[PDB]
């Protein structure tokens, strides 16, 4: 069922910073 | 999914859970992890 409300008010699509982020790990094997 | 050729000893790792394979600062494989709970180092020159 489309059950949609009405107050929905687009934002101005902030721009941040995503500085030092997304860093993981690239695969499953150790280094030290 | 390994072979090879070794003397085998226990570590002193601090290996996290999620993990298989051990290998050192120039990619060299140096240190394992047993299938049925341990971690041990893998000095695979045996001598030569």
């Amino acid at each position: 069922r489309c059950t949609t409300f009405d107050d929905v008010q687009a934002p101005n699509y902030t721009q941040h910073t995503s500085s030092m982020r997304g860093v993981y790990y690239p695969d499953e094997i150790f280094r030290s | 999914g390994l072979t090879g050729t070794g003397v085998l000893t226990p570590s002193s790792k601090r290996f996290q859970p999620f993990q298989q394979f051990g290998r050192d600062v120039s990619d060299f494989t140096d240190s394992v992890r047993d299938p049925k709970t341990s971690e041990i180092l893998d000095i695979s020159p045996c001598s030569f």
